[PDB]
């Protein structure tokens, strides 16, 4: 019958690894690099679009950076279509929590929920896992500014600075070298762009190949503002930091 | 009986490739060329009506389809897969939007819904991916004119101009040289006809070419008068005669 | 839960020395309107059983179709369908009784009172009753509706207990049944003159009499 | 629904999916449990391949199931969250219906039951997780320490370790732990637990986590400096 | 190589099970032809009764789907009858729900959509049949719409199906190149049937008796099949000029 | 070979190997005999023990007052099929006040076994059954195979070495069919029949199992000292 | 691959035969039935000295009149025990009486062949079910993953079973006392165990009509071990 | 290759090999036939006597559907019974809704669609039987034969099983020598002869003849088994022709 054609997506290898998870991670290593850096006064998200065209409408385009709510955003590395499925689920979870408790969802609770969904696809159902790794940048009044990552296994961890996608080994070494704890957002903006500029597989880093976002308490008094940078604003910050 | 294929037929290979999606893209590559160009006051989508037999009436086969009054779609790849996607896209525009908000969806969100359907055929049990790439052109009040490409994986990207299928690589180079941000709709149609001629072997006329625009509101195609705010569809399919008129000024 | 619409009145019956007799009139009433005048309410099953039905006619027609299907089903893969493995009166009754009790238990009854009359394989007389509630009972004489109040008293004067059955001939039994049908015509406002009568005998088999009429009536004394 | 039998017997009578789940446990960071006379200590290894980590928010290795019971693990991190959530729900359900918190043995028996179920249910794979469950029964001062594994078998231990290089630290515990006289104080128990991890860990810096559980819901996690003082005192006695 | 057993993509982006279903289509070794008149649509098909023990009246590949729609099938009879029963059910349901007779082109699309599903869903196999639907539509007039195992469908001026479809197709092409119109300019359906049989004789190079053919005719408000004696009258007229 | 992985696959010669393998389980089972006259029907079964400390596995199961069977093969499958027969006998009595005909019981067993030979996921039954009974057409003996094939016979045997008993019954056919109104002699013939299938071992008091049903005899099973009379 | 419910060419179910191999790897369990009671004994087999051996539970109560010992993948036994306990209690609820030992065993064995593509595989554990009822007295049954159960006067399962069963063949007679049976289980367990038998790595239990099912204290078993040593040195 | 391991898979030829393998099981079965006469149909089948212990006339093979349809089949007997059980459900639902007994062509398609459905999926196995069936309805007599593929046609005469070639040749002679038609009583006699003649392919074991018929004049359009004197008369006629 049908058993003949079943790939068995949820089995261990003899070494105790999950085949499909490992192969999904291999897929993600070819995706555009995304970086997140956490500072005392905010968080930076920087990400590289994959080999673009001059005829791509950039100002209406979004493939890397997504808003989950007013306090939490994500950077994507992997299959964009897979990511949008999970992103919509995460947006709904955040609203469910807000309706139930009348408070914004704490960052970790949202991250744990999405990570548990990813885990399920590795243990039951016989379906392929989601080929997506997320960087979560968010703020709540318990832990303040937070950075997390999750991958197809459903495992998640917290970070001061982190990269996903292509050339993460090189990127993580560069971040580990120049990152300091008392760093500020404007310094973190520069570090993120400098790291992408050195690790990129492209010839030069330009505005049309980037997506950029900041989460700041640089919002008038005790509140948080998300800023998804426009194409012209990415062009300006590239000149300011002296990359173009 | 019962569908006993509850497992994924698309899986990651050791190299990280999703084989069935790659193979679906190969089917698209074999498909007939279709293109889209965005102008300041409109969008044009076009393709060749590759008739399987001269006894076949190719007017009864619509490659360019109205999804909403302001949104149209064209494809490259497997025709039958496209036809069912058009049926699903038309319905989802109503069930997940018009029956909720009392208005038609904006281009980007309808594209998002079609993309979701194509993504699910890439992960759900006992199915293969759709063997088509779509080009969706449309207009809405707050976003203006737009053009999107949707692939078998479910990924979608906005374009100023693009081409898919057989001679897409050559066609995209041709479009890069001609496109600017000051094009009027008639200029975009002219460029569309020039671009499409390169990938067509045989007859090149209004009967072998299918072309539609997203442009001005057509009150003559509304079917009723009396409501000032209703001004008619922006989607219009060009006639055989209208195409031939622009082939003399070619 | 429903209400009966088109209805049939009394069914009457009794045992005699060699078999059983059963009878019922040919009317289908619509309230007080005597609407349908050619309704057969005795339904034979094979050559050894006759099922007599009163109450709702639509439900009667349904039961008639169940019995027809029962004969078809019994014949399937059954080389002795017309011999040792033919349908017995007792099999037919128990099946109907099961259906009636199940239907009342779902609060959706077949609005009928039923008498199954027949002769078993060993020659024994079979006569048993079942109704919309699934209630069952046996007696030397049985009758439904008005028949219970007027026919039974007359029929019990012939066969009062079990020991009276061997002393009762088929001529005496039929005479008693026919007289009871006349009495019911005099006194039941939902009865008709035309009726059917069936005799199931262990020697002479099933005799089915149609188009019988109530005769020898008295009105003259209309004083 | 997906019904495929993934866990099945082989000709030699082995269930390979369960055995391969144990190989995932072998890969996980080392975890150790030691019970004293009036306490239980849970020690955990943190691999220092990951720095630039935010330790405030990163999931900690020891998890409270209730105010009186804790759970640590070795193996797949994502898998362990599912077992922890189920255990936490069952703990509250037990309080709701029995009007008494779970015993450590009951909570162990439940988690082990869940693990077993995932070895003979269609369409699912076994958990790649072994657990150490420790605490004190309500109104009881006797220390409790149990172990579970992917197959679903469980048992009580005076001291036990799981994960990578657990063969080495079990060797240490088997010669250093005396049953007639267990670590009489919190100090002695923590010292023996840190000593056992130092056989395997590398640097005694942010690589060792220690959690102490005492009777009557008294649970506390030691800080870097407090553990660092144990690390310092152990090697200064070793230089002799 | 399990990409050849179920309907998933091969490395070339092909569906082999669909391609092999097209091959099953010619298993009966029967050729069919359809043409349009002014007021009618005619479909003819070869009839072969190879066994003398067969009842020849029950051997048929033409189906009366509804009052207005007829269907000829190229492929094995089990799959043909499967498609026939479904088409009949769909046409009846359409009339009940929407209050008017299902158009020929709409039924073709519906059956084509069903076929498309079998090419995408793994548990269902394609039907090894090609379905040619004919009618005189109340809006579009004489209509020929043909469906295949890939889920493809299109309208036709005329069409042919079977092992020798190419010979018949080219013959029909050449006639319409001369006449320069999309139909047979003839008043009566009898003469349109005569045209259809004549051009099949020319293309195949074979003569036909009354029992070698099977004919279906669609007019306004009804589709019907001809008897052997009706076909004989048609053959006599062809021979007499 | 390549066509024995499941019950849903024909071989190139039109065979169903999973069904044939299920048939093989019966041949490994212990011998049991069935025979009848015009008044009575008898089952004789050689019970098998695991070792000298163990009991002897029961072989005969009662289905109703007028019907029962003996088994050879997978015992749990016989329990499933005999439970189904008990239910069907019971449905017939409760709904129709009618004792289930032995022939109709065979038809029901055939159809239940057939469904397990044409569907994916399932497996054929791994047991053979000999059904005896007395109904409105007299005594009956049936042989059930898990292929679905049910056959009405005067006598038969299934299990290991059953061919010896089957040949004996084929010789004795004219004699034992005439044993009317004498239960003891009919059992004697059955005990003599099953003896033609013994090697190395003989019929002891905890080895032998006998069942009988007839005109005025409810289906009853004899074990222990109740069969010493026939040893 | 191949079906989970597939027959071999010899007419055996692959998965059932393979589960029997897993049971051969299990620790030894022995049962002996007498007219004074049934004794059940097991090898605990702790994997390490730090493992507290009294937490090893391979002998279990089903009801007051029925006990049970296990060998093989012992985690698989938990749902079987749960079902057995439920069946015993449920029957008492429905019938105001004790359930027969055979009927309890049959109920457990009905679970066995409920696997396919229900549970995904057979059980990888064998059970010795011992008990007493008024109709058939003291009884011992061997429940397998095949769904088959045999009654035994004495039976051994697990890794040392065929050596133990040969020993039980010689030693069992119909006049054994309860005390004689206890020593006999200890003697045979000592013979087949890898490690030296004591009160911490072996466990005894019994079922009598008067007192019901009882697991023996380590102190009680230790005395019976000392009594065994002396009587073997007595000749 | 591997195309023949799973049902519903098209081979590169466009063939379903699993259906073709089901035909092999049919060809392995005993001979069964059907003859269409003037006002009805006759069915006959060869029953191999495997042993003396088989009770004569007891193991009945021909099956009735409703009260007017007869069915006989060669191949796997249980598969045939399963098909007849479905046919009985189909006939019951038709009569329930439409009152009239199911017409034979209507009944033929019901069996056909059901058998065809078992060639659409790999989760089921094709039927291992060819079924000859028919009877009398409002439009007269009808005889059909249905194959494992779901294919069926109407027939003047039909045969299947191990001795089908022999039987077919005999049936073809009757069609040629009787263009006007055959009577019901003649068809019973001829059916006996053809089974006896077809028994040469199964000559090792002796057999038992079983005949049934539906005729407008002889059985009032109801299906009945040929028994007693009429059966013996047909056996005598058959034995006379082989000698």
């Amino acid at each position: 019958g049908s058993r003949r054609y079943d790939s068995r997506t949820t089995i261990f290898s003899p070494e105790g690894r999950l085949y499909q998870v490992e192969y999904a991670l291999e897929s993600i290593s070819h995706a555009g690099t995304a970086i997140g850096i956490m500072a005392s006064d905010g968080i930076v998200l920087a990400a590289e679009r994959k080999v673009t065209s001059t005829l791509l409408e950039q100002d209406t385009s979004t493939e890397k950076l997504y808003k989950l709510n007013d306090k939490i955003a994500v950077a994507v590395a992997g299959l964009t279509a897979d990511a949008e499925i999970l992103i919509n689920t995460a947006r709904i979870h955040a609203q469910n929590y807000l309706k139930t408790y009348n408070e914004d969802i704490p960052v970790e609770i949202l991250v744990r929920r999405l990570s548990d969904i990813k885990q399920g696809y590795t243990q039951h159902g016989g379906l392929r896992p989601f080929g997506v790794s997320f960087i979560y940048a968010g703020y709540d009044d318990r832990y303040g500014y937070q950075l997390y990552t999750s991958n197809p296994s459903g495992n998640y961890t917290g970070w001061k600075a982190i990269s996903v996608g292509a050339n993460t080994s090189a990127a993580q070494t560069l971040l580990q070298m120049d990152y300091k704890d008392d760093m500020k957002v404007d310094d973190a903006i520069e570090l993120a762009l400098k790291t992408l500029s050195k690790t990129t597989d492209s010839s030069a880093l330009t505005y049309d190949r980037l997506e950029f976002a900041t989460i700041r308490k640089g919002a008038n008094d005790g509140e948080v503002y998300q800023k998804i940078f426009k194409p012209q604003e990415i062009k300006d910050i590239l000149v300011k930091t002296g990359i173009t | 009986m019962t569908d006993r294929y509850s497992f994924s037929l698309t899986t990651f290979s050791p190299s990280g490739k999703l084989g069935q999606i790659d193979y679906a893209l190969t089917a698209v590559k074999q498909g007939v060329t279709s293109l889209g160009i965005k102008a300041t006051n409109g969008v044009v989508i076009a393709t060749e009506k590759k008739s399987s037999s001269p006894l076949a009436m190719s007017e009864t086969l619509s490659k360019v389809s109205l999804l909403t009054p302001d949104i149209g779609a064209v494809y490259s790849g497997m025709g039958p897969d496209y036809r069912v996607l058009v049926d699903k896209s038309r319905k989802v525009a109503h069930t997940s939007y018009k029956r909720i908000y009392g208005e038609y969806p904006p281009t980007k969100l309808l594209v998002s819904e079609v993309a979701k359907i194509m993504q699910e055929a890439t992960q759900s049990g006992g199915v293969r991916p759709f063997g088509v790439s779509l080009l969706i052109a449309g207009h809405d009040e707050f976003n203006g004119f737009s053009l999107y490409q949707v692939d078998p994986s479910g990924s979608y990207f906005p374009w100023k101009a693009t081409a898919i299928g057989k001679g897409s690589v050559a066609a995209k180079t041709f479009l890069e040289k001609r496109w600017n941000d000051e094009l009027e709709l008639e200029d975009a149609i002219h460029i569309a006809l020039l671009t499409l001629k390169e990938s067509v072997e045989g007859e090149f006329n209004g009967d072998t070419i299918e072309l539609a625009i997203i442009g001005d509101e057509n009150p003559d195609l509304l079917g009723y008068t009396g409501i000032p705010t209703d001004k008619g569809p922006r989607f219009r399919k060009l006639t055989s005669q209208e195409i031939n008129d622009r082939l003399e000024a070619l | 839960t429903q209400q009966p619409i088109v209805t049939g009145t009394s069914v009457i019956s009794m045992k005699y020395d060699n078999g059983v007799i059963i009878a019922a009139d040919n009317l289908g009433s619509y309230g007080s309107l005597l609407r349908f005048n050619g309704v057969e309410r005795l339904i034979p099953v094979g050559d050894n059983t006759v099922v007599g039905i009163s109450g709702d006619i639509s439900d009667m027609q349904h039961i008639e179709r169940l019995l027809k299907d029962l004969v078809t089903e019994n014949a399937y893969d059954n080389p002795l369908a017309d011999a040792e493995e033919a349908l017995e009166p007792s099999y037919i009754f128990e099946y109907l009784a099961t259906v009636m009790y199940q239907r009342r238990s779902k609060m959706n009854p077949l609005w009928n009172a039923i008498i199954v009359a027949g002769v078993q394989s060993n020659g024994d007389q079979f006569l048993r009753y079942v109704n919309l509630l699934g209630v069952t009972y046996s007696s030397p004489t049985l009758a439904t509706g008005f028949g219970a109040h007027m026919a039974n008293p007359l029929l019990r004067k012939v066969v009062d207990r079990e020991s009276d059955i061997p002393k009762t001939t088929v001529q005496v039994a039929e005479e008693a049944i026919v007289n009871a049908m006349r009495v019911l015509y005099y006194r039941d406002a939902r009865s008709s003159r035309n009726f059917s009568l069936a005799i199931i005998d262990k020697n002479t088999g099933l005799t089915f009499k149609k188009n019988l009429q109530v005769e020898n009536m008295k009105w003259d004394f209309a004083k | 629904g997906y019904d495929r039998a993934l866990s099945i017997f082989s000709p030699d009578g082995h269930i390979f999916q369960v055995e391969y789940a144990l190989e995932a446990v072998k890969r996980g960071t080392c975890a150790v449990g030691v019970k004293g006379k009036n306490c239980v200590v849970l020690g955990c290894e943190r691999r220092s391949t990951l720095k630039l980590q935010d330790t405030r928010i990163t999931p900690s290795k020891v998890s409270k199931i209730d105010s009186h019971v804790v759970l640590s693990f070795s193996g797949l991190n994502a898998d362990s969250r599912i077992l922890i959530e189920k255990a936490r729900v069952e703990a509250q359900s037990h309080r709701l219906t029995l009007e008494d918190p779970v015993t450590v043995e009951y909570l162990t028996r439940y988690v082990a039951g869940v693990q077993q179920r995932y070895t003979q249910s269609g369409g699912v794979r076994p958990f790649g997780v072994s657990t150490l469950i420790a605490g004190f029964d309500p109104r009881d001062d006797e220390p409790k320490l149990y172990q579970t594994e992917p197959s679903g078998i469980y048992s009580s231990w005076s001291a036990q370790t799981i994960g990578r290089n657990s063969k080495t630290v079990r060797e240490f515990l088997e010669k250093n732990y005396d049953r007639k006289e267990p670590p009489a104080t919190v100090e002695e128990c923590v010292k023996l637990t840190v000593r056992s991890l130092l056989e395997v860990v590398q640097t005694g810096a942010k690589n060792i986590e220690i959690t102490v559980v005492k009777p009557d819901s008294d649970i506390v996690a030691l800080s870097s400096e407090e553990i660092n003082q144990y690390v310092t005192q152990i090697e200064q006695e070793k230089q002799e | 190589g399990y990409d050849r057993h179920i309907t998933i993509f091969s490395p070339e982006g092909r569906l082999y099970q669909v391609e092999y279903a097209f091959k099953a289509t010619n298993q009966t070794n029967i050729n069919s032809l359809a043409v349009r008149g002014k007021d009618c649509t005619v479909v003819i098909s070869q009839k072969k009764v190879p066994d003398k023990l067969l009842d020849p009246t029950t051997v048929s590949y033409i189906f009366c789907i509804s009052r207005t729609i007829g269907m000829v099938v190229n492929g094995p009879i089990p799959d043909a009858r499967n498609a026939a029963l479904r088409a009949k059910a769909e046409a009846a349901e359409f009339r009940y729900k929407y209050g008017y007779d299902m158009p020929c082109d709409v039924l073709a699309k519906r059956m084509a959509n069903l076929s498309q599903i079998y090419t995408q869903r793994a548990y269902m196999r394609p039907l090894g049949v090609i379905l040619t639907f004919v009618s005189v539509d109340e809006e579009l007039g004489p209509s020929i719409y043909k469906t295949d195992p890939a889920g493809y469908y299109v309208g036709y001026k005329a069409t042919a199906t079977g092992p020798k479809q190419q010979e018949i197709t080219t013959n029909l092409e050449n006639h319409f190149k001369k006449s320069k119109i999309d139909h047979i300019n003839e008043e009566s359906w009898e003469k349109v049937v005569e045209f259809a049989i004549t051009h099949m004789i020319d293309a195949l190079g074979t003569e036909f008796s009354k029992n070698d053919l099977e004919v279906g005719v669609a007019t306004k408000d009804k589709f019907f099949t001809l008897s052997a004696e009706n076909i004989e009258e048609r053959l006599v007229a062809i021979a007499e000029q | 070979n390549n066509y024995d992985g499941d019950t849903v696959t024909f071989s190139p010669t039109g065979r169903l190997f999973q069904v044939e393998y299920a048939l093989e389980a019966i041949k490994q089972g212990s011998v049991t005999v069935g025979l009848r006259s015009n008044t009575h029907a008898v089952l004789v079964a050689l019970k098998r023990n695991a070792d000298e400390l163990s009991s002897y596995q029961k072989k005969i199961i009662k289905c109703d007052e007028h019907m029962g069977l003996s088994l050879a093969g997978l015992a749990p499958d016989a329990r499933v099929l005999s439970n189904y027969l008990r239910q069907q006998c019971n449905y017939s009595s409760l709904v129709f006040n009618r004792k289930l005909a032995v022939e109709r019981a065979g038809h029901l067993l055939c159809d239940k076994a057939q469904k397990n030979t044409q569907s994916y996921g399932g497996r054929p039954y791994g047991v053979g059954l000999l059904i005896i009974g007395y109904d409105k057409s007299g005594a009956h003996l049936l042989e059930f195979q898990p292929s679905g094939n049910v056959t009405e016979l005067y006598g038969t045997a299934i299990g290991a070495r059953s061919q010896g008993a089957k040949t004996y019954l084929e010789r004795t056919l004219d004699t034992f069919i005439k044993i009317d109104g004498n239960p003891d002699e009919l059992i004697k013939a059955g005990v003599e029949a099953i003896s033609q299938s013994l090697r190395d071992e003989s019929l002891t008091v905890d080895n032998l199992s006998i069942a009988i049903v007839g005109k005025d005899t409810p289906f009853t099973i004899y074990d222990g000292e109740a069969v010493a009379k026939y040893i | 691959d191949r079906g989970v419910s597939t027959f071999s060419p010899e007419g055996r179910l692959f998965q059932v035969e393979y589960s029997l191999e897993a049971i051969k790897l299990g620790s030894t369990a022995i049962g002996i039935a007498t007219k004074e009671g049934v004794v059940l004994g097991v090898e605990k087999r702790a994997t390490s000295p730090l493992l507290e051996s009294d937490s090893i539970e391979k002998i279990v109560e089903i009801d007051r009149h029925i006990g049970c010992a296990m060998s093989g993948l012992t985690a698989d036994a938990r749902s079987m025990i749960e079902h057995a306990r439920t069946a015993a209690v449920t029957h008492n609820l429905y019938y105001d009486e004790d359930i027969n030992v055979e009927s309890l065993t049959q109920s457990v064995c009905d679970l066995a062949l409920r696997f396919g593509e229900l549970m995904s595989r057979p059980f990888g554990v064998a059970l010795l079910i011992a008990g007493h009822d008024a109709d058939d007295g003291y009884q011992l049954f061997h429940a397998e993953p095949s769904g088959t159960f045999y009654r035994y006067n004495a039976k051994a399962i697990g890794s040392g079973s065929e050596g133990a069963q040969a020993e039980l063949l010689n030693e069992w007679h119909s006049s054994l006392t309860l005390k004689e049976a206890e020593l006999l289980v200890l003697k045979i367990l000592k013979q087949v165990m890898e490690e030296k038998l004591d009160e911490n790595n072996a466990q005894l239990s019994c079922i009598t009509k008067q007192d019901g099912f009882k697991i023996y204290d380590n102190e009680k078993t230790a005395e019976l071990i000392k009594e065994l040593k002396e009587k073997e040195a007595a000749e | 290759t591997g195309y023949d391991l799973s049902n519903s898979v098209f081979s590169p030829d466009g063939r379903n090999f699993q259906v073709e393998y089901a035909v092999k099981a049919v060809e392995n079965g005993t001979t069964s036939i059907g003859i269409k006469c003037n006002d009805g149909v006759v069915f006959a089948v060869e029953k191999l006597i495997t042993s003396k212990l088989l009770v004569p006339q007891k193991n009945v093979k021909i099956q009735v559907v409703d009260r007017h349809i007869g069915c006989v089949y060669s191949g796997l007997i249980p598969d045939g019974r399963h098909l007849v059980n479905r046919g009985r459900e189909e006939a019951a639902s038709f009569k329930k809704l439409y009152k009239t007994p199911i017409p034979i062509p209507a009944f033929a398609d019901r069996l056909g669609q059901y058998v065809q459905a078992h060639t659409l999926y790999n989760s089921v196995r094709p039927f291992g039987v060819s079924t000859i069936f028919g009877g009398v309805d409002k439009n007269g007599a009808h005889l059909y034969m249905l194959e494992p593929s779901g294919s069926y046609w109407g027939y003047k005469g039909a045969a299947t099983g191990k001795g089908r070639q022999s039987a077919k040749a005999e049936l073809e002679k009757l069609v040629d020598h009787h263009p006007e038609g055959l009577s019901a009583r003649e068809a019973v006699k001829q059916a006996a002869k053809i089974i006896y003649l077809a028994h040469e392919d199964n000559k090792e074991k002796d057999f038992e003849l079983e005949i049934s018929w539906c005729s407008l004049s002889e059985t009032n359009g109801l299906h009945k088994f040929v028994k007693g004197d009429l059966l013996q008369e047909a056996i005598d006629f058959a034995q006379k022709e082989i000698n």
